């Protein structure tokens, strides 16, 4: 059974070092989240309740059951108490639950590692929060970015060197894409998933960025 | 109770009064029985109070699931699915005593003719629906006589303002025939609720501007 | 039985009678009818003196459940939503004779304005409830006279202790014109119980107070 | 057999090793709880019953998992009971069974090590219990202190020598913070302390975070 | 059926009579409705004899099972909360008519104060409860005319033995008003059943002095 | 099979011999428990039922949850027949049933053996009874004492010499620490199956009295 | 029906009659009701046959399992205790019309007393149990009849000879007051049925003893 | 699969070859049962139904379970139909189908060795039965006599050149603790007879003084 747990654990990890990386950060309006993603309509970047959001890294399918599940949990919490009830700690706690269940008893374990990320409600002065779980179960939040996916200490490196809090939505983009690039092994518009916890808006925080708003905030 | 909803050129239009009964006791002045119940869609129930507000609640939290799980919101017709369902499952409740009947209102964006794409939807208890293709619906107990003052007032809804005040004038015929709905509480600053839908979403309308429509239909009718 | 609740600047107030019968018979004196719940939570409850206690009991316990999972404490609307469902969920009990309505009061500390967080909450036997934004509340078989009698009363209310006093007159004028309210009974020494909830949490009032208010009533009415 | 339940144990055993370590000790006022953990939000020591109190090394999930069944088990027999029929003991002997059952039979065991601490009911004169139930189902009573994860033999040695029955919350958080720097410097950002103080009415965990932990440091 | 208990300073006692019936039918004379279940407690129960026995031998199981398992007894609290959680249990089978009602009478060893460890417990069919600050209570088809007795007698009970007078006097007063309660038969010698309770535990009162007690009281209305 | 269930037997065998030593042993007024128990609140010797108590070695919380099945069987037996009805050899015979199932069919076989005590109703003449169950099922009934856990052959073999039949409660107390060290309050746990009390035998010697029993 | 049973130094006897009826048809004559359970016990049953005749089946095989199982025969309480459960597990179908109601005689050879070992248990239609003290006891249409006819003639029993005497005269009176009691047939020689049991255990009385007996009652009142 | 099967053959082979002995054979009174059994609570040889009893040698706690669930199927039979309707050759072969079950499907085999006997109902001529169930679920019929446990050889031996039809009580019970001694007293031993003669339960239990008188005298 150290067997078992040591091939699994590499099968995860050579699982998510082969998948293209995400990158989410802080910043003074909230949270970005930023990935490579070639696709239009499939989407690594995602809302799962009124202040909190959720990134993925990994198995397309698998991230996206997590993601379904997740939304599952937060919306039955939300309709059993109050919508004020659900907080990203929770849903970080439920994925790493879920997580060290999967990596123990499926027949594979899940080859993904995630992000949730939880900003203030309107008016309301709350430091961003982010959360790391990965293929295990272990879970670890961090005060300012959190990188997933691909070879993540050239990308982790260029942001600890890089990072500025309360950025602009502009410079914490660029940065954000220049640690990116940093680990890539060819990026623009085409090439990116972008989306932000927006602290201003009133009710539903997530917002993406695509297009022309997008290019519009790359050229700074 | 009453609450009504009408068409006017470019948006949608619902409003409810604040009554709340058991018998013919008065148990509530401020309640609210309309609701936003997504960026388009606003819901008006009525009947029992518990089941009405615990069906726009699960209904709000629906729709924003299948939103959330599929990056796409639903289909109008399929929202309006999602409610007819709901209704017919709780015929069974409904016919013991449990009974809620929506009325929804709402702003079809993918609708051909941005002029009219505003959607009146009505129920009944088996969870049958009516697209209404003649501008105004009511739902409650005083829901004959509002009806029966919009078909006299439809005619002069030519933009959101008439349209508000014509709608706030039908729940003022229908608290004035009837015991269970509310009419505008002149001592106590309670109006009737309502929201407005255009294409820039669905907004609830500033309780000021219901305080001046309707003192200005009482004044209408004291001269 | 009759419960009474009413907001005061930066606060709320609960009082609730001590009388139990069976029929006409007394059968309870003493009874206690209002509970602290949550640090800034209390409920009444009247009806069925089993289900009411099993009521408060069980929703104590789903409060602070909560607040041990998830170290945080339930939102106010949280619960509010909790009771609700555990109403509705006795709502066929109730039919077949074990109905008990609640009376919720509280100060919720995640309000904006510190002095208008005061928070009274009343249910139906579906479970149905209304966030009272009209100063005061009641519930029991008097709750009409207690409703009635605050309804003159509620204008000398300025502070706690006023409060206090308008609801202990309000038990008063309903165990004057019902006989399942028990009024102050001056040869046991037996008075009606009161919660007081503010920013600093939820207190019991001390019996003394309370006795002292009674008094004062009965002089004032002679 | 006995090479898989050799191969249990060492799994465990490493994860354990692997893990920031714990400390829970009897002082003046009751139990405290002191845990090098970086983190804002996620708590290794938790409230399980009104007198009754929890802290854990090793994976977060697990010991997670085991704390809500613990505040469940409590709440649960409270309600059937009485508050007062929930004893440290009885929390302390089930998580003994669950980790018993657990490192047998589920797919894989548990890197967790758990304590539970027991003061005295208000006004009653009882001193405090701690228990140590290790990943296997183990139990051991405790008089004094109890060290988990990580390194423990520079930490448990420290505490045997600085070690003194009835110390100030002060002087049990200086002794704590310095035999767990033996082990496995240390600020308000990297610890997490709590106390069961038996002078609280009712509920008698509490937390000690930010400016009343520097505080006490000093 | 009459079972009475009361307070008394230091201790508490209970009694009942020995008269079982269906309808005008006397159907047993010598019959046992008081029940040590345990060390500090007792049990008596009115009703339909079967489910009167089936909850004292079944509860009296309960709390010695839980005392085996967790190596201490119940709280007086759990003990009370154990007993109603059994009445509310039996609720559906006592509306076909297969009703009892219980009165728990214990000593409670962890009170503060060796004379306010006296402990007597009232309950209604669906397993409300109440602790009585009175001193006395009663259950039964004669439990009214106890109570009204105990109501005048009370003021005399200064100990034990005292305090089982007045118990027997009620159960007489009962039995005198209510044909379904037994009075003392002195032909047969037989006569009500009594548990004493003090800091020493709960033992049977003997046959000969509640003989005694009877034949005081048949002389002193003579 | 052959080869797993030796496997097992030497797991609960060898798991059983690193734990703490327990005796039992009959004597003029009942039966006598005398375990090595440093703990102050876990307890490896319990009553049972009215005259039938309980002492198990081995692995905590495995005989833990064999004295609360125990007393759940006997409470049950109790209720739906007669108390009367419930005695030792049928609590034995669980006991052995049970374990065998153990034995066979768990993850991991109970490192844990049993005795079961029973002594007279109170008022009657019977000779005690005393049965051990290994961790394998097997059953054995024996007449004058019963040794658990760790290196049993020093102490039976200081029993076997030194044990005498209707010992007072000191002869017999006395005797069993002897044959244990082959010791203090803080380090015994000592309780007895008493056939002078009216109904419920089990009675725990602790602190202040256990003390006034070993001085002497 | 009438099943009797009463003591008599040293032991016990049971005696049953014979009639089985639909209404007001006799459907049958020569029926037994009165059923050797152990070597130590017997029972007689009243009411619907198909039930009265399972009840006995049934209990015997459940008294002979536990002694196979267990290596030693149930205690009496035990064997009272298992009797109450089955008819509270019939009240159900009871209720319905298939009512059964036993009556139970045995000799408790683990008794202290050996002439004070006989044992007569009744029963209601909940289960109810009833250990009699007072020597006799019936069960069926005729109970009344005979249980006044024992209160007047126990005192003459003396021997096992006069016990089972008045246990005949008892089934005399029952069936000359009650048509659903079968008296002794002289034309077709059926008598009632009866069971002895002593310290040698459980014996069914011979028919020719009953038929003298029943023959010395009839002569002795014309 | 068949390294498993001989596993457990042996496994249980071996099992009941280090336990004790016990011999069951026909007499003139019916059914005598001798086993060697040190215990005094503890039993081997039991009682199934009217007319037919049970022994057993190996493992107890297996024997144990199932002679309860021979005393639960014949008491379930013989109120289901009626007592006639129980017979030794119908448990003999409901303990044939349980052992094999549990021989290819439980986590271990049980290491048991069965006897069933049954005589005849009272007043009627038939002769008595005996049934040998091994732990595979093979089944035997015997005419005169079943031994069971440890080495069987030489008490079977003893027995066939000691054995007689119609023995009396006192000559078959000194043929059989003659046969166990190839391979002693009151407390060593425990025996129970089927006794064609009683009316109803025909198992009895001989112990203490009655069976140390009719041991040698
Ligand atoms: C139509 O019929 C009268 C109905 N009244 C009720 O349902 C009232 C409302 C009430 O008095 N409340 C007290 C405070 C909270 C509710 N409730 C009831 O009448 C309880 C129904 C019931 C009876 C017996 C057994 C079970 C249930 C009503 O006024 N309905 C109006 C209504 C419509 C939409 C949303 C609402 C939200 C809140 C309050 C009312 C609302
Ligand atoms: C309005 O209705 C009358 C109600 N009375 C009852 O429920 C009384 C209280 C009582 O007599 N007790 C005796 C000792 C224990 C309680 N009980 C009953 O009325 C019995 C109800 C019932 C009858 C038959 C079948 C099922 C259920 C009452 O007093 N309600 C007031 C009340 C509210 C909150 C907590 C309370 C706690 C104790 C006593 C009363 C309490
Ligand atoms: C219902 O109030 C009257 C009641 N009488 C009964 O319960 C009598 C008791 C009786 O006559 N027995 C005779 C032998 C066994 C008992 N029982 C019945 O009346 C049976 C009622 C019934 C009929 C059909 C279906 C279900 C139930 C009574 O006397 N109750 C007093 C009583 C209280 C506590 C313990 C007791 C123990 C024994 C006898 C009486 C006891
Ligand atoms: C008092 O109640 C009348 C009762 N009679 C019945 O139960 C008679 C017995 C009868 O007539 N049999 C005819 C051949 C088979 C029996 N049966 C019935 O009365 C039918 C009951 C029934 C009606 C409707 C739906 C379902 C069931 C009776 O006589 N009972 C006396 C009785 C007592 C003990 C053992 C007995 C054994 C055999 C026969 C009678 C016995």
């Amino acid at each position: 059974m150290e067997q078992a747990m040591r091939e699994r654990s590499e099968l995860a990890r050579k699982g998510i070092a082969r998948a293209k990386s995400v990158v989410a950060l802080a910043y003074a309006g909230g949270v970005l989240f930023v990935a490579e993603n070639p696709s239009r309509s499939l989407q690594k970047i995602s809302e799962l309740y009124d202040r909190v959001g959720f990134a993925a890294a990994g198995k397309f399918n698998e991230f996206d059951n997590l993601r379904r599940g997740g939304i599952q949990f937060a919306d039955t919490r939300g309709y059993a108490y109050d919508r004020r009830d659900v907080t990203g700690r929770q849903l970080a706690n439920v994925y790493a639950q879920t997580l060290g269940t999967i990596f123990t008893e499926q027949a594979k374990p899940y080859e993904v590692e995630l992000c949730v990320a939880e900003v203030a409600h309107y008016g309301e002065t709350k430091r961003p929060e982010l959360y790391r779980i990965t293929y295990d179960g272990s879970i670890a939040d961090e005060p300012h970015f959190v990188v997933m996916g691909g070879t993540t200490e050239p990308i982790a490196n260029a942001l600890k060197e890089s990072y500025a809090e309360n950025a602009s939505l502009t410079d914490a983009l660029r940065i954000a894409v220049a640690a990116l690039r940093a680990g890539s092994a060819t990026l623009g518009v085409a090439s990116l998933e972008v989306a932000v916890l927006d602290a201003n808006r009133p009710r539903r925080a997530f917002r993406r960025i695509t297009g022309s708003a997008l290019q519009a905030l790359l050229v700074d | 109770t009453t609450i009504v909803a009408l068409k006017y050129p470019g948006g949608v239009v619902m409003a409810g009064d604040r009554r709340s009964t058991q018998g013919n006791m008065i148990s509530g002045r401020d309640v609210r029985k309309v609701y936003i119940t997504d960026d388009y869609t606003a819901t008006g129930i009525a009947g029992t109070a518990a089941v009405a507000v615990e069906f726009a609640r699960l209904y709000a939290v629906e729709l924003e699931h299948y939103e959330k799980l599929e990056g796409v919101p639903l289909t109008f017709a399929g929202k309006i699915n999602r409610l007819a369902i709901m209704v017919r499952g709780n015929l069974a409740a409904a016919m013991q005593g449990l009974l809620a009947l929506p009325l929804l209102a709402g702003y079809d964006i993918h609708a051909s003719d941005p002029q009219s794409a505003g959607r009146i939807v009505s129920f009944d208890a088996a969870g049958g629906w009516n697209i209404e293709e003649e501008g105004y619906q009511a739902v409650g107990s005083g829901s004959l006589f509002a009806k029966s003052s919009m078909k006299k007032l439809y005619s002069q809804v030519t933009d959101g303002d008439s349209g508000l005040r014509v709608a706030v004038e039908a729940l003022y015929d229908a608290a004035d025939d009837d015991s269970a709905t509310g009419g505008p509480d002149l001592v106590r600053g309670i109006f009737p609720t309502a929201v407005i839908i255009d294409a820039d979403g669905a907004v609830d309308v500033p309780e000021s501007r219901i305080a001046e429509l309707a003192r200005a239909i009482i004044e209408s009718r004291s001269g």
